[PDB]
């Protein structure tokens, strides 16, 4: 939906600093929040999940 | 021209056609337009006028008609249109029919055409209604190409002629006559 | 006039305009190109279909142009408009007169510092629409309490972090679990006398 | 106080995925703060200070 | 307009007011210091360089003074205005006209309410425009991404503290890592047989 | 005066100076003053009136000018700048030319000044531009003292009169003036 | 007009309005209703208290109504308002004319589409009115610190879960503490010095 | 009728009392009431007219009275309250009084009445004065029904008469012959 | 930047029970940040790396 206008329009934005600071802390929060579901064990869960006792 | 100014935006433009404005409409509009400068001309129902300003006097008050009503004018030419452009230009002008001076027009039977003459002499006490008639003129055509100087005769004839189909069409002007052309009948 | 037939521009082409730029010509009684579109929908309207040509035009603004050509300042011949257009999203802004002076179009290096803020305009009114119909559509209230809750959820994470002590004890001694001690050091029962030692908070075991 | 009035208009409201979001959002937000601070020991230690060695 | 001379005003200053007051004059037709700025600009513009004086002043407002004098209402004889000024910001409102009724200026305490709702006005006049100048510049959408960042992050530390279970265990029974089990509890290699025993999850070890 | 009605809000005012936007004027707005109170006064151009309403009537139908149209005012004074102040003034007030009984004025020939008279009186065929009169007379001067009573007969005269340096510099009567003025023209 | 009385309204009542419904009718100059309370209260406050009539209504507006039925479309005779009413809260939308064409109110089904899209604007202007009033009390900049407090806060029980390491290990080798190392685990002191080995970055003790 | 729309959203009208506020107004405000078709009235002060065309011709200019000033009313009618709403009709109508057609009226001596007399008719030279007031009617009167043909004779004729106190009271005209009636001098 | 003008402003906006919770939330947020910034050994990081085997 808006993602895709906002994916065209980012050049435009990124000229104020808290534009910048919205996108830094964007990243930062989705990459951190991966390093630590996956510390969690989640995918391990999702994994272990898929493979219900066909391998081992 | 169209160009862009940002990353996603350009700058663009729009125009109206004006042939396309006052051949298509209902009614039938004034046309006010110049050639050059001062070579005024005006076109309402079919009479077309050349309203000329020079130093002599086609017309004289001893002579001719004496025009201080509008019902005055059944004796300036038979074309009743003639009549009717005559006048709500005048109205346009600003002309008061009780508290401005008269103003002449040629005898319907005298076979010398169609012509009124109007006073707009900027001269002693003529002053107030040449202003007005200055003012009116300024309203009426965009860029007026005024000649009647200070103190000096001017008075302005105006005859019939062939509408020149060289002639810039404006609406600026129309649209002027029209606002003060009050309670205007405009032919269908 | 939210559309545009060909014989209404000077390219035979047909263009029409976005509701929301038009929108603000019913407000708007100091522009021309409103002028313009009333006259010419009275025009296109009433060609066979159906002091009206007086009452769509402003005699204000007629009056304003007219003052400007006496001084020799632009003026608006009310024959060409440019406007600002977002070529991506389509949106663009209410189109402005070309202003002429010595009957002659102004050259685009007058009015760039115009165009130039006009488009800035443009932009921040997209993103000012955006915000507007997102407050229109959800309540301030239900934004509230998000808020709040994020906020107690965090501050709850945090003491689930630290911890909260439970029970008292006193250094060098095991835990009096299940009996429990006054702010003195020991309660009723009898098996903790009331000796005032200093007791120090410890966390569940 | 606008709790009040909130409540009467949340079935207007449940007409947007945003809205939707946002209230499952908050409920979930306080579900895990309630479960967390229980888990911390907050409720045990305002137990324990109700009875502050009047028991055992 | 937007600025004034000291011929001007009745004492000799060189007081000139701000941007936003002033521009608020394009939009309101219903302000007597609105149009004596319009008439004193047309002034001094046409001193030396370069129906104007009665199309410069609103004649509805003025007519509404004559009534409201008629009346024996307070009304406005277009001489002194008063405005209330944020002195650190410099910020100020449209400069309102002081009232007159029997031929002297109304006393503070009459409009006291009147000028107390203005400075309110005023405080929430610049709250909001600072609100409007960061909606006309940070985009919504980005904000919304930021929000849900934080939310998502702030769920995945919560899922770190508590930890997922990985894998089935049985009560009382070891690990059966790294041979997997399946529902019953036990996979096809044969080690585990389908014994239907129930299992509980646990976490890595 | 200035005083905190705040943190740092600050109730503040602003005056504007009259003489200074009549002393720079691309024009001569007219001036419209009341001294005291049953004393008022115009100033435009050269020519300053003093308008009284008096019972006398120093002015009769069948020994002065009888004034229906504005060029009969030629036999009114040798100034045309007196002429010209009363005709506006007329017209501001509310005179119509045509449709409102006419006013007397005194011969210019007689060496007994310029003076003009109005009947504004309240009674009988004279009630509607009685009423008109007090319309325009109070547009033009606020807090207007007006006198006409009811019934009784009240008539203006207006005769120059040397301008009261300590009379106040009213705007707002300028600008009612000029707006119900019309077309004026006002020397540069 | 922002109360009527009974004299004023067929079935006499006494049916009082809104605060913001009718300072709408201020800007606005486009509304019947809004001129059939400027009449009314005309009426009502000279009645024995205290161009008045021509001045009270919009002749623009009166024209266009005339023009509109010269036209032979849905015009407006002044006669009876609808308007779109939250029974809740009181809110109200400002009273638009029932139309009427050809000597006939004009049905229900016609303006269904006018109707639906006020109840629309007067939901969404609710909002945005609370949105509004939260804007001009609570500063944007306040908003900014407690939202940059919360993330910092947040990512500082991230580095609190995860722990910075503090000293500078070697593989295999045991805690110098204390004693620092450099870049290549050495010392001055010569106790373990520039033995060039790797390094084990691991958390405090 | 109320209905409820949304959740807590309800339809809801407001009807405004006509017979209230022309009561309850300070003024005597004039009334038009258009019953049946055809068939106008007005009324304004204590005069009551019934407008009404037709062919016929119940006044011949060379026999009656030719009214071409407001003041030629005063061989029309007794009643000075007629007078003044015959010259406010006419007024609103959009009846120049110099630049328009005489129009007639019976006099006051002869006893048949007071009937006064428009040429309406869009025939020869009364072509713009009969659409003129057909504008005048049409926004005096809502939904007026015009009878007067193109090139067809259409005279008015205005006479005494009761008022109906059946006919609707209508707002809409009175503030149209209000906008239209320039400077009228509503009775108290 | 801002926060200048925004300190000298403080107590006009100490009126609303809003405006205080916010700045009492932020309060709380900056302490609760150093401390436990303090506990997870960035300080601690810090000063080990300016004490970089300069001392013992
Ligand atoms: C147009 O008006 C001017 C000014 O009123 C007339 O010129 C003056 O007329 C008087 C009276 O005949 C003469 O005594 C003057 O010598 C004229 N000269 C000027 C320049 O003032 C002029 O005659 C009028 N023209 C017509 C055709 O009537
Ligand atoms: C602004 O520019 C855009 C891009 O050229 C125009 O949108 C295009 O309009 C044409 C003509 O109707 C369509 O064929 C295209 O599909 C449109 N593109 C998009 C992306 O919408 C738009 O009309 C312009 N706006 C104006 C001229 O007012
Ligand atoms: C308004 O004025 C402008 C110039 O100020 C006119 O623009 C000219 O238009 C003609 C006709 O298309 C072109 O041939 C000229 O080159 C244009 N530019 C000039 C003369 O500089 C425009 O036509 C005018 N519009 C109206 C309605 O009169
Ligand atoms: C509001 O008050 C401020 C502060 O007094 C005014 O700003 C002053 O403007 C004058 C103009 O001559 C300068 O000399 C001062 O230095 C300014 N002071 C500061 C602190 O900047 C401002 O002009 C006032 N606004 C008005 C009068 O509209
Ligand atoms: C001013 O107007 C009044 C109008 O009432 C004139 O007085 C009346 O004139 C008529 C003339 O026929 C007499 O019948 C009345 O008796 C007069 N007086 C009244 C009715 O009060 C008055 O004469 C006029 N004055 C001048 C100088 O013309
Ligand atoms: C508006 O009315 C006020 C109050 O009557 C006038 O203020 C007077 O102005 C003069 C000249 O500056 C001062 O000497 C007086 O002291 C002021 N006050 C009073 C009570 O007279 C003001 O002049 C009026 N404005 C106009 C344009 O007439
Ligand atoms: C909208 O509807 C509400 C609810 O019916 C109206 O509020 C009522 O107003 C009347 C007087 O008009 C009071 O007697 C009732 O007690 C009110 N009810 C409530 C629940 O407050 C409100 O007036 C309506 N809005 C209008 C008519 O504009
Ligand atoms: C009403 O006006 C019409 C049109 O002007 C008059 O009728 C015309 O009168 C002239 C002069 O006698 C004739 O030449 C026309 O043939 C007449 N036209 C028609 C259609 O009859 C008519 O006489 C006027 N009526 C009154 C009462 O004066
Ligand atoms: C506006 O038009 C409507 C519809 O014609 C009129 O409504 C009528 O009002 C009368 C008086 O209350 C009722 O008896 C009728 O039943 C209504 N309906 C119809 C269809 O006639 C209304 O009177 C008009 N307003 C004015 C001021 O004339
Ligand atoms: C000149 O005009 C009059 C009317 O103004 C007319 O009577 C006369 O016939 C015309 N010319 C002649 C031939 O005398
Ligand atoms: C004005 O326009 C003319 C052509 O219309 C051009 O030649 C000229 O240079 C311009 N400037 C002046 C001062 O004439
Ligand atoms: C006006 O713009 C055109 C754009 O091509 C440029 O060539 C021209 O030099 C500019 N102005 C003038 C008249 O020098
Ligand atoms: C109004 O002003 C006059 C001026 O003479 C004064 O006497 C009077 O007290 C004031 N107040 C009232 C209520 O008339
Ligand atoms: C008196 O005035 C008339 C104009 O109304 C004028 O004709 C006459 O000459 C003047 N009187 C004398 C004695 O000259
Ligand atoms: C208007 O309504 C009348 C009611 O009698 C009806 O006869 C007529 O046909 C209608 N006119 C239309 C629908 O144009
Ligand atoms: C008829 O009217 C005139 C005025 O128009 C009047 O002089 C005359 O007396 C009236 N007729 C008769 C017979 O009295
Ligand atoms: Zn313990
Ligand atoms: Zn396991
Ligand atoms: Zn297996
Ligand atoms: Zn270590
Ligand atoms: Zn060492």
């Amino acid at each position: 939906g808006q993602f895709i206008s906002f994916m065209q329009e980012i050049p435009t934005f990124l000229q104020e600093a808290l534009n910048i600071a919205l996108v830094a802390v964007s990243l930062i929060a989705i990459i951190a929040g991966v390093v630590n579901l996956y510390k969690s064990g989640l995918f391990q869960f999702f994994v272990f999940l898929a493979l219900a006792g066909r391998s081992c | 021209e169209a160009f862009k100014i940002g990353l996603h935006t350009e700058f663009q433009t729009v125009s109206f056609s004006m042939v396309g404005l006052f051949s298509n409409n209902p009614h039938d509009l004034p046309l006010l337009c110049t050639l050059n400068k001062s070579h005024l001309y005006i076109k309402g129902g079919n009479a077309s006028f050349k309203i000329s300003f020079d130093d002599i006097a086609v017309l004289l008050p001893e002579y001719d008609v004496i025009i201080q009503h509008p019902a005055d004018m059944s004796w300036c030419s038979k074309s009743d249109d003639q009549i009717w452009l005559s006048q709500w230009f005048m109205n346009a002008v600003g002309h008061d029919w009780y508290l401005d001076p008269p103003f002449l027009c040629r005898n319907r039977t005298k076979t010398e055409g169609f012509i009124f003459q109007v006073n707009t002499s900027k001269t002693g006490i003529n002053e107030n209604y040449a202003k007005k008639f200055k003012t009116g003129m300024h309203h009426l055509y965009r860029e007026y190409p005024d000649s009647c100087l200070d103190g000096k005769l001017c008075l302005m004839k105006a005859q019939p002629t062939s509408w020149p189909l060289q002639c810039p069409l404006d609406h600026v002007n129309t649209l002027h006559f029209l606002t003060r052309g009050k309670n205007i009948q405009l032919p269908r | 006039g939210y559309c545009l037939e060909e014989w209404m521009l000077v390219a035979a082409k047909m263009k029409c305009f976005g509701n929301t730029a038009v929108a603000k010509c019913n407000l708007n009684h100091d522009s021309e190109f409103c002028d313009m579109l009333r006259l010419f929908d009275y025009n296109k309207n009433a060609i066979k279909t159906l002091q009206t040509i007086n009452a769509l035009i402003s005699d204000n603004l007629l009056m304003k142009n007219k003052i400007r050509e006496l001084m020799s300042v632009p003026y608006c011949n009310y024959t060409k408009f440019w406007y600002v257009n977002h070529t991506l999203s389509g949106q663009h802004s209410l189109p402005r007169c070309w202003l002429i002076k010595n009957n002659s179009y102004l050259n685009i290096s007058d009015f760039r510092n115009d165009w130039i803020l006009e488009s800035d305009f443009l932009i921040s009114e997209m993103l000012s629409k955006e915000y507007s119909d997102r407050q229109g559509k959800t309540p301030l209230t239900l934004v509230d309490i998000c808020f709040w809750s994020t906020v107690f959820f965090t501050a709850s994470l945090f003491l689930h972090l630290v911890g909260i002590p439970t029970h008292r004890h006193i250094r060098g001694e095991a835990c009096p679990l299940p009996h429990r001690l006054n702010s003195l050091g020991g309660c009723r029962c009898g098996k903790y006398p009331n000796l005032k030692k200093p007791t120090v908070w410890r966390r569940g075991h």
